[PDB]
RNA sequence: GGUGAAAUUCUUGGAUUUAUUGAAGACUAACUACUGCGAAAGCAUUUGCCAAGGACGUUUUCAUUAAUCAAGAACGAAAGUUAGGGGAUCGAAGAUGAUCAGAUACCGUCGUAGUCUUAACCAUAAACUAUGCCGACUAGGGAUCGGGUGGUGUUUUUUUAAUGACCCACUCGGCACCUUACGAGAAAUCAAAGUCUUUGGGUUCUGGGGGGAGUAUGGUCGCAAGGCUGAAACUUAAAGGAAUUG
């Protein structure tokens, strides 16, 4: 897949795993 | 030495519009759009409207009063194409022929300064 | 030493309210509680006695001026409008 | 435009800061000129112009405050109004009036 | 079912005295009928129309000119100078490639009422014997030259009325004094007078208008 | 007290009698005490005066403009708000203005008010912070405040 | 090109040349002495302005400055000194 | 330890300078690439320049031109215009017949 | 209206349509170019004020003051965010009518955020001549922007004076270009990517097969969105760059 998608891809479950880390602290 | 008029011949793209004039401008005299004639309507910009109309025009125009019509010529203009119709030329042989007298001509698209945004999006309109 | 980071004269409320309103607050306490300087006597001696109100301390004129600060912008193009309104009746 | 000759003039002949200096100065006859503050209250102004017609001294209005009439004569304290004494070095007297 | 074309009573307005002739415009508006007489409805409008049809005169096609008329006598009314412009066909020509346009205009006053704008323009020629293609200007010779044109704009009007304005723009004369006043500072070339438009109209003024009889 | 706009003390001499009959208007914006204050039909389009609305040019900015001819302020009377007239209607001598809120109005050119914004202008702008404060500023208006929830009682 | 003597070179390619980019370097700038309209007496003067100057004894213009050599104005004779 | 990756190829410019849109299909486009036309042309075609004369008022008459600059998005100029493509030297060369 | 064609749509509770005015934002057309400035990002209407800067001129002065630069720092498109204003066109979302097997996509008709501006933030971009900066030296050729020099040159007034504008020759500093390759290069191409196996003029920064990954973690800046700094296990024989046919 293209790498403008990609980058997106990355960013929308880095900030998912920011609320999953979160829930924690 | 005989009466005058204007025409205003507005042609875009798929419509055609010439309605003659008083030579204040207010006082009209036929409209005759480009769907009016035909019964088609995707040639509403073609020229067998065009011509077919510019005789009407001058049909309810002889029943008034006009000899002579200056010929001044427009489009969409602004922020659309800016450039003639299909149909003006239909039209302007047309008039010419069915009985009138020709005035001058001359052009009187609303062309911008430079305006706005033009319609379609950034990239573009794409088929 | 520098005694706080960021909140300034509005750690006087201190936790609460809401860190964007003590920011919001800050922003006007400031101007609030400034000195400005006069039109007339030409000293750093004007502060306001009420909103609205603003005073010279030397010299001793006061001036009716905007809510938190002297000349409020609206205030500072009004008088300009007038200024160059006034050019077309008279001069 | 008129900072420069300030500057000249505050340096060669000799001038005036205050208000009771230059009144003094009006009175006796030393004053060549006087550059009033645009700020400077109208009282005072109207008041230095009476001794000006009297003294036939050639007054000035100065474009600019207090704050401004000190920065041109290159004192740190403001001064409403400077009469002048003696124009050295410059040329100040007929440039002006 | 209705037949309004031809209850219409039919009009002609004329040109003013400061021109050549006065038979131009032949129109029509309506019947003076209950309520809304047409002697008042019609004066706000206007007439553009070529000088060379109210001159006598065929080489100037250019210059389509605005006519506005005041009174009413009778259905053969009298009218007075409104505006101008040059024609849109025309500009496109002078407009070229390898050249500089310039333009400008100034909001001057006549000796009345009638306040307006003017609007100049000039060009740069490739002058006599150039090898360069384009012979562009300077660039503080065209904001120069803005000057001194807008001097003569001020200077030339503050005249009486537009007796003499217009007099002046049938055959312009103006350009006469922007070529030698220029010649100097720039070579240039074509040199018109693009508008005119009344930015304060008059105030009706009848004693202007109908002494001007042929 | 109750009106964040200030006030403005000003005082004239009576034509009819040896005294000083004292006004207060609501102070507009860059006055200060010992300015004179020109009023009437010829007077100056300088900040504090009290022309009439026929006098006056369109886009001017005036406030305290009196609904009709001498009412003695009207419309505009608040901190910061202000009208501006926006154009005559010499004929039947009106005037048409544009009022604090957005909606237009049609009233006598004989209609006098005063030049300038008013003051206090940026009053709403800070919050109120904490409910002590908006106690206080209520206790000198009236006794409208707190406010019970229908739904809760 | 390829082989030659720039050692001596001719005037007429080198007074062509930029000042810098000569063998030696050297100014194009010539002093003159202007004979003023009023005074007989000389004025020893440098051929390039950057100041307005005026006459030593009576005191009126004799040439003023430009983007190069000076502006010489009126008629007024000069030598090469 | 460290390791990783990739980039590319070239052309030409200037700066910067605002797009025109184009005149058939509204893309954006700037002035450097443009691809732009003068429309210059009559008002009447050949076959209405003897039908208009012979019903003209006016000896001479007129005739004048409808002038206009034409701006293509290169997408737009090879679907209809004159551009096309040519060769590996062809594409080198600027003169326009 | 609107397209490839249809539809949505609005239509004598006069629609589209010409002429006379007004209101609001909008953007500086055409001229506008292998044209101009800025460190870049980026900047085109007039006029004024405020400082600033290049080149040029210079028998002016200063006298190695300098070249680049980890740290640290100003600016930094567009889109975003914060609270006001402004809020016409165009228009993420959205609604829609078509299209099609499906269409929440392309085509249409509207339309909230935005586009504009005030004060704050934000720091990325194919921020592109994906070509560090300073210095020297090597091939020709014209054309052009900005000074400068000279010529009994031409042109323009007041024949003539002065400038300007031209023409010619020349020289400095640029935006660049045309022709060769003298050289360089894997080629494409290059007057610099040259003067480098006959390998060293000064200096900063970055890369060491592809992925995993510009991810994880930890710091740090940010209101947030994100930004800077930045691995590992594990996996794999090619990824790739130019050209050559087909």
């Amino acid at each position: 897949m293209r790498a403008k998608w990609r980058k997106k891809r990355t960013r929308r479950l880095k900030r998912k795993r920011r609320k999953v880390r979160a829930r924690s602290k | 030495s005989q009466v005058f008029g204007v025409a205003r011949i507005y042609a875009s793209f798929n419509d055609t519009f010439v309605h003659v004039t008083d030579l204040s401008g207010k006082e009209t005299i036929a409209r005759v759009t480009g769907g009016m004639k035909v019964k088609a309507d995707r040639d509403e910009s073609s020229p067998y409207a065009a011509m077919l109309a510019a005789q009407d025009v001058a049909a309810k125009c002889k029943e008034v009063g006009i000899t002579a019509v200056h010929v001044k010529i427009r489009a969409t203009g602004g922020t659309r194409t800016k450039t003639p119709g299909p149909g003006g030329q239909a039209a302007l042989r047309a008039l010419a022929r069915s009985g009138l007298r020709i005035g001058r001509i001359e052009d009187v698209t609303p062309v911008p300064s430079d305006s706005t945004r033009k319609k379609g999006g950034r990239r573009g309109r794409r088929l | 030493a520098k005694r706080t980071k960021k909140v300034g004269i509005t750690g006087k409320y201190g936790v609460r309210y809401g860190s964007s309103l003590r920011r919001q607050v800050k922003k006007l306490e400031i101007q609030q509680h400034a000195r400005y300087d006069c039109s007339f006597c030409g000293k750093k001696t004007v502060k306001r006695g009420a909103a609205g109100i603003w005073t010279c301390s030397c010299c001793k004129k006061t001036v009716a001026g905007g809510a938190y600060t002297v000349s409020t912008a609206a205030a500072a193009t009004v008088r300009s409008t007038i200024r160059r309104l006034r050019e077309m009746v008279e001069a | 435009s008129i900072n420069q000759k300030l500057a000249l003039v505050i340096k060669s002949g000799k001038y005036t800061l205050g208000y009771k200096s230059t009144v003094k100065s009006l009175r006796q006859g030393k004053s060549k000129l006087i550059i009033i503050a645009a700020n400077t209250p109208v009282l005072r102004k109207s008041e230095l112009e009476y001794y000006a017609m009297l003294s036939k001294t050639k007054v000035y209005y100065f474009q600019g405050g207090n704050n401004e009439l000190g920065t041109a004569v290159g004192k740190l304290f403001r001064v409403g109004v400077v009469s002048i004494l003696e124009a050295g070095d410059s040329d100040i007297l007929t440039t002006l009036a | 079912v209705v037949d309004p074309f031809t209850r219409k009573e039919w009009f002609d307005i004329k040109a003013p005295s400061t021109f050549e002739n006065r038979n131009v415009g032949k129109t029509l508006v309506n019947k003076s009928t209950g309520l809304k007489s047409a002697s008042d409805a019609l004066k706000g409008r206007v007439v553009e129309v070529c000088l060379a049809d109210l001159q006598g005169s065929e080489d100037h096609s250019f210059r389509k000119i605005k006519l506005r008329v005041d009174e009413v006598q009778g259905k053969n009314l009298l009218t007075n100078f409104h505006g101008m412009d040059f024609t849109t066909d025309k500009l496109r020509s002078m407009v070229r490639k390898w050249q500089t346009l310039i333009e400008a205009n100034v909001t001057v006053k006549t000796s009345d009422d009638y306040v307006l704008r003017i609007f100049a323009i000039a060009f740069t020629r490739k002058q006599a014997n150039q090898v360069k293609r384009h012979s562009y200007a300077q660039s503080s010779h065209i904001r120069a030259i803005r000057k001194v044109i807008s001097e003569i704009l001020t200077k030339e009007v503050q005249g009486s009325t537009l007796a003499q304005l217009t007099s002046k723009l049938i055959p312009e004369v103006i350009n006469k004094e922007i070529e030698n006043a220029t010649k100097d500072i720039f070579p240039l070339q074509n040199i018109h007078v693009r508008k005119v438009k009344l930015l304060k109209q008059p105030k009706f003024d009848v004693g202007a208008l109908m002494a001007l009889h042929g | 007290s109750g009106r964040g706009a200030p006030l403005a003390k000003v005082v004239f001499r009576d034509p009819y009698k040896y005294r000083l009959r004292e006004e207060i208007f609501i102070a507009n914006e860059g006055v200060h005490t010992g300015q004179f204050i020109y009023a009437g039909k010829k007077a100056s389009l300088n900040v504090g005066n009290v022309l009439p609305l026929g006098s006056v040019p369109e886009g001017t900015i005036v406030s305290n403009v009196e609904e009709k001819p001498g009412d003695r302020g009207a419309l505009a009377r608040a901190s910061g708000n202000y009208v501006i007239i926006i154009g005559h209607n010499p004929d039947e001598n009106k005037t048409r203005v544009r009022l604090p809120s957005g909606a237009k109005k049609v009233i006598s050119s004989d209609a006098r008010g005063v030049i300038g914004v008013i003051a206090g202008g940026g009053r709403v702008d800070k919050p109120l912070l904490k409910a002590g404060r908006a106690f206080h500023k209520y206790r000198l208006k009236r006794n409208s405040w707190p406010k019970t929830r229908g739904v809760a009682m | 090109v390829l082989v030659q003597d720039l050692l001596h070179p001719t005037a007429a390619s080198e007074a062509r040349k930029h000042k810098l980019k000569t063998l030696v370097q050297g100014p194009r700038s010539y002093f003159l002495d202007v004979k003023c309209p009023g005074c007989l007496n000389i004025t020893t003067v440098f051929s390039h302005a950057q100041t307005a100057v005026t006459c030593e004894s009576c005191s009126t213009i004799l040439c003023t400055p430009t983007g190069g050599k000076a502006k010489l104005s009126e008629g007024t004779s000069f030598r090469r000194k | 330890p460290k390791k990783r990756a990739s980039n590319g190829r070239n052309k030409k410019g200037r700066g910067h300078v605002k797009p025109v849109r184009c005149v058939n299909c509204s893309k954006s486009i700037p002035k450097d690439k443009a691809i732009k036309r003068m429309a210059i042309r009559n008002i009447v075609e050949a076959a209405a320049v003897r039908d208009l004369s012979e019903a003209s008022v006016y000896p001479e008459y007129a005739l004048p031109k409808t002038y206009n600059k034409l701006h293509y998005c290169v997408s737009c100029a090879i679907h209809a215009r004159i551009v096309r493509v040519r060769s590996r030297e062809d594409r080198k060369n600027r003169a326009p017949p």
